């Protein structure tokens, strides 16, 4: 994957696609990698899924608690100040990309945090593996102070060229936009660009085309009965 | 130098663990709370009380968070609800949200936070908590549930209860009340109208404190456009909601 | 028959009504000895506020 | 400081004996009581609650049948507090047995681990020790059903017949004139029910105060079913039986 | 040469409607040899399945790790696992071992019983939950699989479909690999019964 | 925890040790007497009670070793904490020198486990006593040690250790002599019987007869055995 | 026997050993009124020197526990510097872990919680101060939380401290009566001052110096003290008013 986030006056947008890779092997068609630090804090995962999605849930359980200490809406600072102390401690060993993006009672933020605890700021931040197709159409149609209408369709623009300039993104493209006063929209399927084309053939076939050694009853939908 | 180990607990020669049969009495000392089961909800209630009137009481809760769809309310001491609230949402979160990455069953909450009770009662320089706790809850696998946890140790399932020093009397009161059919509505009713008896000063929505595990709310979810996820089911009432509940007495 | 099967706050009001019916008969010691059985089925200060006005 | 507070709590008396365990008996005779009768082709555990209301919910309590493994349950007769962290204990212990050599415990391996925890507390660290008693269903290969009850100072002994907890010596008088080897699971599940109605722990017994379990070779193929009883289905069976 | 592609060995799942079937291989040797054709890659805990390729060491030692935690479920809860938080259990506790990983590929599949809801899910290594509802492949031969998956399935099948579909997909991989090719059982699952059914294979 | 459960006395003792040989006395009555050719260890077992299954209840008598076999009087509790121990300890033996352990070794293996508690704070000693009995590997010497809870350990040619070991013990300075041990193993055996019928009586319910022969041979003489050597005695007698 | 000597319960429920500390807190005889402006939170405090040889200006009870949260302590003065040397550690933990400061909720709560803690453990004593800290915090403003030695605590529209508060809550009470609302409507920090000042001489009776007060001030985004020449611009404004 890649992901994109625009920061623009009247919240931010975060998108991501749902194509999985293992390797040069695509492993799934559909499979989102759009995580929630928070309800209003969304993040979403590149590099490796395992190591983004291991560790959103593990400060997900922090950022709750924290929630519940204080009785307010956590800040989007610190779900970046948990991640950041986490992945210096291993040295950068833990393969998270993530740009956490949210609204809270102070207002929109965007940021980014690389694997070995790296944390920049920006108007518009991309990073995965499709970063550098994403920002190259982001940089000529921008202007700064965008309203949701305009952004949703520019951070949408971005990750398709992610998927005919690279093979790392793909498939659907998912969306959230988090905005001031209101909950976020969790938009997945946005844009579809393209789908499995129907053949011309069924391979339904009767029995006895597969080869049968025996068979027997093995049961564990009941413990067993007097 | 340490040399507690020694149990401040121990059996007494007429049998029972004394230190946990004084620590009760401190539950009868205080506030009083009460919790009905309808078949379409739950409702637990407590009072809510000051030391001073420039004291603030909508910045006091005793009726606390510990997961979206479980909610809790003591009777006891202060203090000892403060620090095992905490421990309540910490256990919550590292033995069932980092592991099944789900917020725990109502039955499995209540038999963690009895654990923690039961360690405080074992080995010395730890005194039991002082409070009695109802842990009032919703899962997807048993409904509604309405538990009352003890400082033995211990917890019992309950239809409905109360806990604190108006307790006997309070369900007593439930008794007649309650039935095999109930609402949620007529439920706060009930719940209201008998901390009426257990409440000598106000009786305004601001002091009684109310709040229902009954049925999600998605303006709480916090997010939309996932429809597999429901809202939080728990909902804290404010002043003015509780004072419109007041008036369908 | 529902001797067996008093808990009712509707077994309540039969009791009452007897004694309404006693009271009209003009006998005043079977209507007091029927508020009396009436005041056993509703030990209880939490049977429905209407019976109790009665 | 430290050694002020401290009065010496597990030492012997002159006699030999430890004051915190016979402290420990007595408040293992307020719990109430608890049977097992072992028939020839099953256990048959019969517990009567310390506790009853009418607003007490006993429609989903197992506040004394636990399930340790699947073919070892034990019913509870003393604090239920303290016999919660020998249970899950014994959960723990069974399924490393399980883990390690691929094999289901045996009965006798499973009761000897908690009886030395017990022992343990009283040995050393000033600890009180867990005031239960525990009545052990089981079964295993080797001993067929086995029977057992263990005892707060951490010692276990088997029987064919035994109570705990409330009215251990009246449960006990009655079963001895009863009981035979030629009983089954049937006569047994009988049996279990008078003997509780003549040690009732009130002025008397009912379905939702009782809490029954068996463990029962009669499913097929000589599997072993534990069936913990619904209040409702123990109902079926007080009329079978004619207590009601 | 990587512990995994040693002991090798592929697994198969594919969701009908109202049914879900997982395949393995019996395969199970080290290096060229076969050693046996007596070892199953399938376990099952309740209602949910497991299959499990990769390294034998941390097949087997899995084996006895899940068994233990659904055991603790079993005997706590008072009701069996859900598919859903078999999956996440089964991601949590390969990733405690994050460093010297397991090196293994679960494949979760079961049917949730209170919807009657058919569920699969993938893993490799570490983590990494896979959502897919047609079909999940693992092993070596994670790629002969996977062509001849996609094209044989549609969307909803009945169980009887459902055999010869999974079948045919175990069936060609197995023998167009090295490591698979003796034995081979499929177990179609119901929510109401189980049929287990060994297949015949052609000799590798 | 180090808080004294030990603590030294005016007396120049330790009250717990007095305490824990009291504890031993209330105990069941353990009876050692060793032949030419054997050792026997019967005992005192309290399976008067009905309602009682004797398989699956435990055993007065427990095997540490192939040829090393342990009784015990006191505290049930206590007791297998010790078997445990000795158990373990047998094995290690065989693992670093090999041979299995002498009866000596683990009569002192058993004493330090009592000497750690006596003297260290924070423990209490144990209330039990053994008799340590057996042969070591290529020996027909029979061995019997008693070790009791003070740390202190003793050979005997017989002792007898809980309840009425006075009475036993009177009985045994006419009925066995230090010259002369029983000549056969079925003498050795009838006066452990013999010994038995004083105090604990009641059939051969109660009399439980445990016979180790040389370099590893035991064999547990069954209540059926026992009856038969009872009635020779009450009929001689 | 050691149901009041150490922290255990007696048979009443009541923990006498946690009773003592409350009652060590008011043989200091320092009194404290705390405010609410509309902007800010003006806490005064009593500062008592009785001799030449005490600096009087090293004497002092209030402790500035973050950049922007003072804290007012009523109660001996060792257990006054090891509870505000606890409170400076949690609260730059909280900007190092959570990347925000510390509020003034959640830092009277941590104390509340080791409070508590050193109730519990029957070796550990208490730490016998009455802690109010002061702030003016961005999501809850104008704030005054105020925490006691058993480990309770809760917000406050006003409070006071010390053996005299309760004639303290008289003035407050009528001022809050009267206004209808749970703050001072006083636009000005330095009038809130002048204020507080007028209602501790009405309470105690008692006419105040430069040198018997000690002022701490909660604007927005700082905290500060007053020295005894601006509070003697004060005790001059309330000539002028």
């Amino acid at each position: 994957t890649t992901i994109v986030g625009v920061k623009f006056n009247n919240g931010v947008v975060i998108a991501a696609d749902t194509r999985s890779t293992q390797g040069p092997i695509v492993a799934d068609k559909n499979c989102a990698k759009l995580h929630r630090i928070s309800p209003k804090i969304w993040c979403a995962g590149a590099g490796t899924a395992a190591d983004t999605e291991a560790v959103t849930q593990l400060i997900g359980s922090n950022i709750e608690l924290h929630s519940l200490y204080t009785s307010r809406e956590p800040r989007v600072v610190s779900a970046l100040q948990m991640l950041k102390q986490h992945l210096f401690k291993y040295q950068g060993h833990i393969g998270a990309y993530l740009i956490v993006a949210g609204v809270d009672p102070t207002g929109s933020h965007l940021f980014s945090i690389h694997a070995h605890g790296s944390t920049d700021v920006g108007y518009y931040l991309s990073l995965g593996s499709g970063s550098l197709a994403a920002m190259a159409v982001l940089e000529s149609h921008w202007k700064q102070d965008l309203t949701k209408e305009e952004a949703i369709k520019l951070a949408s623009d971005a990750i398709q060229a992610g998927i005919w300039n690279d093979l790392g993104s793909g498939s659907n493209v998912d969306v959230c936009v988090m905005e001031i006063g209101k909950d976020a929209e969790y938009l997945r399927n946005y844009l579809t660009p393209n789908v499995r084309e129907e053949k011309q053939k069924s391979y339904k076939f009767p029995r006895g085309t597969t080869a049968v050694l025996k068979e027997s009853i093995v049961n564990i939908c009941d413990i067993q009965e007097e | 130098t340490d040399r507690y180990s020694f149990s401040l607990t121990t059996f007494s020669p007429s049998g029972k663990l004394g230190q946990i049969d004084y620590a009760l009495t401190a539950v009868k000392q205080g506030v009083t709370s009460l919790g009905i089961k309808a078949t379409n909800g739950v409702v637990i209630a407590t009072e809510k009380k000051s030391s001073s009137p420039l004291a603030m009481s909508e910045t006091l809760s005793k009726v606390s968070l510990l997961t979206p769809d479980i909610g809790a309310v003591y009777s006891g001491m202060g203090p000892d609800y403060r620090v095992l609230v905490d421990k309540s949402r910490k256990v919550a979160h590292t033995s069932y949200k980092r592991i099944y990455g789900e917020y725990p069953p109502t039955k499995l909450l209540v038999s963690e936070v009895a654990k923690i009770m039961q360690e405080a009662t074992q080995s010395g320089g730890v005194r039991p908590f002082g409070v009695s706790l109802l842990i009032a809850g919703h899962d997807e696998f048993n409904g509604f549930s309405l538990y009352q946890v003890d400082p033995s140790g211990s917890y019992f399932p309950w239809k409905a209860t109360a806990i604190g020093k108006g307790s006997v009397a309070a369900k007593t009161f439930l008794e007649k009340r309650w039935n095999d059919e109930l609402e949620l509505e007529d439920a706060i009713h009930i719940a209201l109208l008998t901390l009426k008896e257990s409440v000598e000063g106000e009786f305004n929505g601001d002091t009684i404190e109310l709040a229902i595990i009954g049925d999600e709310n998605p303006d709480l979810l916090g997010y939309t456009g996932i429809p597999t996820d429901k809202g939080p089911r728990f909902r804290k009432l404010t002043s003015q909601e509780i004072n419109d509940r007041l008036e369908a007495l | 028959e529902f001797k067996k099967l008093d808990d009712k706050p509707s077994l309540v009001d039969v009791h009452l009504l007897e004694s309404k019916v006693y009271h009209k008969l003009r006998n005043l010691a079977k209507s007091k000895a029927s508020l009396t059985a009436a005041r056993t089925a509703a030990n209880s200060i939490y049977c429905p506020t209407q019976t109790v006005a009665e | 400081g430290s050694r002020r507070y401290d009065s010496r709590t597990t030492i012997f008396s002159p006699e030999g004996r430890l004051y915190q365990v016979e402290y420990a008996l007595e408040s293992i005779s307020h719990a109430g009581t608890a049977i097992g009768i072992m028939a020839s082709d099953g256990i048959v555990l019969a517990a009567e609650r310390k506790v009853t209301s009418t607003l007490l919910e006993q429609d989903t309590s197992t506040e004394k049948l636990y399930k340790l493994n699947d073919k070892i349950a034990v019913a509870v007769a003393g604090l239920t507090a303290d016999a919660e962290i020998l249970i899950n204990t014994a959960r723990i212990h069974a399924q490393n047995y399980l883990k390690t050599y691929n094999e289901d415990i045996p009965v006798e391996i499973l009761v000897r681990r908690l009886s030395d925890i017990k022992q343990g507390y009283t040995q050393h660290g000033g600890l009180r020790p867990f005031g239960v008693s525990f009545i052990y269903a089981g079964y295993d290969d080797r001993y067929g059903y086995q029977l057992y009850t263990s005892n707060p100072s951490g010692n276990y002994t088997g029987w064919k017949a035994i109570s705990v907890g409330a009215n251990t010596s009246a449960a006990q008088t009655l079963l001895q004139m009863d009981y035979k080897d030629d009983m089954k699971v049937d006569d047994a599940i009988e049996l279990a029910l008078k003997t509780l109605s003549k040690t009732t722990d009130s002025s008397a017994l009912t379905y939702d105060r009782l809490e029954f379990a068996t463990i029962r070779k009669g499913a097929n193929d000589g599997e072993v079913y534990q069936k913990i009883f619904k209040p409702q289905e123990i109902k079926d069976i007080l009329v079978k039986t004619g207590i009601t | 040469s990587d512990p995994s592609s040693i002991n090798g060995g592929i697994v198969v799942a594919m969701t009908g409607k109202d049914c879900v079937a997982i395949a393995c291989d019996l395969r199970l040797g080290s290096q060229s040899l076969g050693v046996s054709n007596k070892f199953e890659k399938i376990f099952h805990y309740g209602h949910v399945f497991l299959g499990i390729t990769g390294l034998a060491t941390d097949v087997t030692t899995l084996n006895e790790m899940f068994r233990y935690k659904t055991n603790l479920y079993k005997l706590k809860e008072e009701r069996a696992i859900e598919p859903e938080t078999f999956t996440q259990l089964v991601s949590s506790s390969l990733y405690e071992r994050r460093f010297g990983p397991y090196f293994v590929g679960p494949v979760v599949a079961g049917i949730n019983s209170k919807s009657g809801k058919p569920f699969i899910a993938g893993f490799d290594l570490i983590g990494c939950i896979d959502e897919a509802k047609d079909f999940i492949v693992s092993g070596t031969a994670s790629d002969q699989l996977f062509g001849m998956c996609e094209s044989l399935y549609e969307p909803n099948l009945e169980p009887e479909d459902l055999f010869e579909t999974i079948s045919q997909a175990l069936l060609n991989a197995a023998d167009r690999d090295a490591l698979s090719g003796w034995g081979a059982v499929v177990y179609i699952i119901k929510k109401d019964e189980v049929v287990k059914r060994y297949l015949k294979m052609r000799q590798d | 925890y180090d808080r004294a459960l030990s603590i030294f006395s005016p007396d120049g003792h330790i009250f717990q040790v007095e305490y824990a040989l009291e504890a031993v006395k209330r105990g069941t009555c353990a009876v050692g007497v060793k032949g030419k050719n054997c050792v026997v260890l019967g005992c005192e077992r309290r399976s008067t009670l009905k309602l009682q299954d004797t398989r699956i209840t435990p055993s007065k008598v427990s095997k540490i070793d192939s040829h090393v076999v342990l009784s015990f009087s006191g505290l049930n509790a206590d007791s297998r904490i010790l078997i445990e121990k000795a158990r373990v300890e047998a094995q290690s033996h065989r693992l670093t020198l090999e041979d299995p352990v002498t009866v000596e070794y683990l009569t002192r293996y058993v004493a330090g486990v009592q000497q750690r508690y006596t003297q260290s704070g924070g423990v209490r000693p144990f209330g039990v006593s053994t008799l340590i009995a057996g042969f070591d590997p290529r020996d027909d010497e029979p061995k019997l040690y008693q070790t009791e809870p003070s740390g202190i350990y003793s050979s005997w040619s017989a002792q007898t250790i809980g309840r009425n070991s006075k009475t036993v013990r009177e009985f045994l300075e006419k009925n066995y002599d230090r010259k002369e041990p029983p000549a056969t193993v079925e003498e050795c055996v009838k006066l452990t019987v013999r010994s038995l019928l004083e105090v604990v009586q009641t059939g051969a319910k109660n009399i439980e007869i445990t016979v180790v022969k040389p370099d590893s041979d035991i064999v547990a003489l069954s209540s059926e055995e026992i009856n038969q050597y009872v009635t020779q005695i009450e009929q001689e007698k | 026997g050691y149901d009041r000597h150490i922290t255990i319960f007696s048979p009443e429920g009541r923990l006498y050993q946690v009773e003592y500390a409350f009652k060590a807190t008011n043989q200091t005889n320092i009194n404290s009124l705390a405010v609410r402006g509309k902007d800010c939170t003006v806490v005064i405090s009593q500062k008592k020197v009785p001799d030449k040889l005490l600096d009087p200006t090293t004497v002092s009870y209030i402790f500035c526990i973050s950049r922007t949260i003072g804290m007012v302590v009523n109660g001996p003065i060792p257990d006054a510097r090891n509870a505000a040397l606890r409170a400076k550690a949690e609260a730059a933990e909280f900007r190092y872990k959570y990347g925000y400061d510390m509020p003034c909720d959640v830092l009277a709560k941590r104390m509340a919680n080791l409070s508590q803690i050193y109730t519990q453990r029957a070796y550990m004593r208490p730490l016998g101060v009455i802690l109010t800290f002061v702030s003016v915090d961005e999501e809850l403003g104008p704030s005054i939380y105020k925490t006691d030695p058993a480990g309770y605590y809760v917000g406050y529209k006003a409070t006071a401290t010390g053996p005299k508060q309760q004639e303290i809550t008289t003035n407050l009470e009528n001022h809050f009566k009267k206004s209808k609302i749970d703050h001072i409507n006083e636009e000005s920090w330095e009038k809130v001052v002048e204020f507080a000042i007028t209602h501790m001489i009405d309470a105690l009776g008692t006419e105040f110096s430069k040198n018997d007060l000690e002022v701490g001030v909660a604007t927005k985004d700082k905290f500060f003290t007053l020295s005894a020449e601006n509070i003697e611009e004060r005790l001059v404004a309330i000539a002028e008013q």
